[PDB]
């Protein structure tokens, strides 16, 4: 699988807003027409903070068609400059 | 496995209400809602219950958590909108839904750091994105309703961007009957909107610290109403509302403190008329209101989180007339107030207080806290506190329906909240308790405005989002208690209950949208005879189903069936809602 387009999550408000910086770890898979699917977070950190932004922006991120996969797995780093 | 990388972006200013609740609307769930007015967009909110006397255009009433239609505070890029009526309630069905490019939204006790009248909550309406590129837009549906837009955003030097925006919406509307107010004969035209806006800003960066904008905006609305006809008088039937605003501002943005000064000019006419007689016939009536504001605001980040502090001026001049004061009025006002927010451990603080001095009412201060604790990794509880206060207009003081010695309300709340993510579910319950002191309300019988006690609200706000599979679930359910604590009678036209879900997925690259909502019981008061007896209006429930579909990279169509199973119903007794109606649009960017 090769990626085509990977919209960015936005940071969240309250993350910004304290200051706080994490990371959250994804594993999905690639459909034949590049749909990402079957989305799920591995882990997170700190809990409860970033994951609502990255599942949002996923639903638009788009693969080469057509070379599926299964946990395709991605981390997602969070950080303030 | 790839790393993506996510870096904060600078230029954002995020508010200290990271422990209030919050929801933000975009111009993403706006356009995939296909809103084609503004109540449409707030009514899916949490804590939100909005009246409509008809439909498009007519007048809309919001109240938030149980409180008062004038108890939400409006602003427009952060001021208040203009609003000079004697009611002293916003009307949002006349803020053009072109204009909206995203909806900030607080309820409870800490919205008050916004202003402190901010008695239920505050709705901040953005007008500007960053979006570059163009799009034109048109869209048909039920009523003859018909919108044409064109908007772009351009950069005209390397450090200068410049936004422009036309749009016009037209709709013959539905005949929104009145049933009790229309006097001696029932008007039974069609009762239709039509709203033309223009907008342009210009910002530019000095430096990458340093930038500063202008920006000018207006729209000219005219609405088709039912009122009370007596046979030889004048029917004031329609009505013609001008709006422009003008800003201008200078923003320093560093790594550790950010500063702006903006001046705002806002210019309003609201004309009511009998089109026979015409609109400056003795007959007509005009609300004219100039509102001028300045405001210096500053942030400084100090460890996790930071310290922000400002200062505001408003003065409003109405005309003869507005609010029906015979020779209007002018009003001054000036604002310091002091924001803390600091997580420190597995707690949060965050903390407001405010002092406004005006011109008629004299010096008071408002303050709110929030203290946080985060208790089990991804779960906590978050209590909070504030103070409110909201002085009457000078129109329900001095004018036609004045009482000279009208105290303000004042306003005690406190909110306790739990929220967790689990097994996929970001969730959140919270109770909440508002007692407003010398609510005041108008009187039918001596048509003057009267300070009618004490109000006491309780109410639960419970939500939760989550996906399944394909499927993305967002969900509210509200219980509002919201009673006048003297005679433990029902606050009008506030529903006990609501229930909001919206159900997202695509498939086959159809992106579709089901949006629920249940309208619990409601009392109102019927007109058509007095003296004015209360009625109970049941619980409904309402459907709507959207899709859109991306023909090519520019172009995307959409449809949308508001009120599927064409379910009768009012949210104010009388006057009619729309019934099943379809929109098609088309939206091609550049
Ligand atoms: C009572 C009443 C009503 N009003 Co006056 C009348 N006649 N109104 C008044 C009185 C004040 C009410 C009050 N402050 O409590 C009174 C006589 C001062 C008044 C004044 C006006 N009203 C006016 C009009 C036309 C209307 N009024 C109605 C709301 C017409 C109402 C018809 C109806 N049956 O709903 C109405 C009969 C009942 C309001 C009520 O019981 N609310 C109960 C409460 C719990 O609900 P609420 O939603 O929070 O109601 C709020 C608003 O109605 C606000 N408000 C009242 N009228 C307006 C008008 C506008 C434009 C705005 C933005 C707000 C208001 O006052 C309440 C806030 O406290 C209206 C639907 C009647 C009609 N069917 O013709 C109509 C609006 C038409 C439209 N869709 O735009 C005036 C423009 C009349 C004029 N030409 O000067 C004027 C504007 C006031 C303003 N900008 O603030
Ligand atoms: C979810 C599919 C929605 C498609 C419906 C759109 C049809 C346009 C209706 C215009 C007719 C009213 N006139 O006026
Ligand atoms: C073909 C798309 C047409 C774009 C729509 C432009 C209409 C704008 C009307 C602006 C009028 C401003 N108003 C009188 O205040
Ligand atoms: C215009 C006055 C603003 C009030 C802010 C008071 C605290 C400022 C103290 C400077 C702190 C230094 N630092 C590292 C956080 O930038
Ligand atoms: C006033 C007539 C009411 C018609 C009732 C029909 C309800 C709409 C059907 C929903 C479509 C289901 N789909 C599958
Ligand atoms: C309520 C606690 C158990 C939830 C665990 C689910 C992990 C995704
Ligand atoms: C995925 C096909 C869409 C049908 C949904 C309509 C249900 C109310
Ligand atoms: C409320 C006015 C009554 C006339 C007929 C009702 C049809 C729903
Ligand atoms: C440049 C227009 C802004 C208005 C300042 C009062
Ligand atoms: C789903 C809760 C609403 C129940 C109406 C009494
Ligand atoms: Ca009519
Ligand atoms: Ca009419």
């Amino acid at each position: 699988p090769r990626a085509l387009s990977r919209n960015q999550p936005q940071y969240p408000a309250r993350a910004q807003a304290l200051r706080i910086e994490g990371q959250v770890k994804v594993k999905f898979d690639v459909t034949p027409d590049g749909r990402v699917d079957n989305v799920q977070i591995l882990s997170a950190k700190p809990a409860n903070m970033f994951e609502r932004e990255v599942k949002n922006a996923m639903r638009r991120w788009r693969y080469e068609p057509g070379k599926p996969g299964s946990g395709i797995v991605v981390n997602i780093l969070f950080k303030i400059n | 496995p790839d790393t993506l990388v996510v870096t904060a972006n600078r230029f954002e200013q995020p508010r200290s209400t990271v422990l209030a609740p919050t929801t933000v609307v975009t111009r993403q769930d706006i356009d995939r809602w296909q809103s084609t007015s503004v109540n449409d967009v707030l009514r899916r909110l949490p804590g939100v219950d909005i009246t409509q006397n008809g439909g498009s255009g007519q007048l809309s009433s919001i109240f938030i958590r149980g409180t008062n239609a004038s108890h939400v505070l409006v602003l427009i890029d952060g001021v208040r909108l203009n609003l000079a009526g004697v009611s002293g309630s916003a009307d949002l069905s006349q803020f053009p839904i072109a204009l909206v490019q995203r909806v900030e939204y607080i309820r409870g006790p800490r919205s008050a750091v916004y202003g402190s009248d901010a008695i239920g909550g505050v709705v901040n309406i953005i007008t500007t994105r960053d979006e570059p590129g163009t799009e034109i837009s048109a869209g048909w549906g039920s009523n003859s309703y018909q919108n044409y837009d064109v908007s772009t955003q351009q950069q005209l030097g390397d450090k200068t961007r410049v936004t422009l925006l036309g749009d016009y919406a037209h709709t013959h509307g539905y005949d929104v009957v009145a049933y009790g107010n229309t006097g001696t004969q029932a008007q039974t035209d069609n009762d239709g909107f039509l709203s033309k806006t223009l907008y342009g800003a210009l910002e530019h960066n000095f430096t990458d610290a340093w930038s500063g904008f202008v920006r000018g905006y207006g729209y000219d609305n005219r609405t088709n109403y039912d009122a009370y006809y007596s046979p030889g008088s004048p029917l004031l039937d329609t009505r013609k509302l001008y709006s422009q605003s003008w800003d201008a501002g200078l923003r320093y943005n560093g790594e550790l403190i950010k500063s702006q000064l903006i001046t705002s000019y806002s210019h309003s006419k609201d004309y009511n008329y009998d089109p026979h007689y015409g609109r400056y016939d003795s007959s007509a009536t005009l609300d004219e209101m100039k509102q001028y504001t300045v405001q210096w605001a500053n942030n400084v980040i100090v460890g996790h989180g930071s310290i922000g502090a400002g200062v505001d001026w408003q003065k409003q001049t109405t005309t003869p007339g507005t609010g029906y004061v015979e020779d209007g009025y002018d009003q001054r006002n000036t604002g310091i107030y002091l924001t803390g927010l600091q997580q420190v451990g597995d707690f949060t603080f965050e903390g407001a207080a405010r002092s406004d001095d005006n011109s008629q009412f004299g010096r008071h201060g408002t303050w709110q806290t929030s203290a946080g604790w985060e208790f089990i990794e991804g779960y906590r509880f978050i209590a909070s506190y504030g103070t409110s206060y909201k002085a009457p207009n000078l129109g329900q003081l001095y004018g036609f329906y004045g009482n000279p010695n009208l105290d303000p309300e004042k306003s005690k709340q406190w909110e306790g909240a739990f929220e967790g993510l689990t097994a996929g579910v970001n969730w959140r319950i919270s109770g909440y308790r508002n007692d407003v002191s010398d609510l005041i309300d108008y009187d039918d019988h001596t048509l003057k405005y009267y300070n009618e006690g004490k109000a006491r609200i309780k109410g639960v706000e419970a939500t939760a989002n989550f996906d399944t599979g394909p499927l993305t679930h967002t969900v509210s359910y509200d219980y509002v208690d919201a009673r006048n604590a003297i005679t433990d009678t029902p606050l009008l036209r506030r529903a006990k209950q609501q229930v909001k879900y919206q159900l997202d997925w695509q498939l086959y690259d159809f992106d579709w949208g089901i949006t629920y909502q249940y309208l619990g019981t409601r009392y109102d008061k019927d007109y058509s005879s007095y003296p004015y007896q209360t009625v109970k209006m049941g619980g409904v429930s309402l459907w709507d189903l959207a899709v859109a579909y991306p023909v090519t990279s520019h172009l995307t169509v959409r449809g949308k069936i508001a009120n599927l199973f064409d379910k009768d119903y009012e949210t104010v007794y009388g006057y009619q809602t729309a019934g099943r109606e379809y929109t098609l649009s088309g939206s091609y960017t550049f």
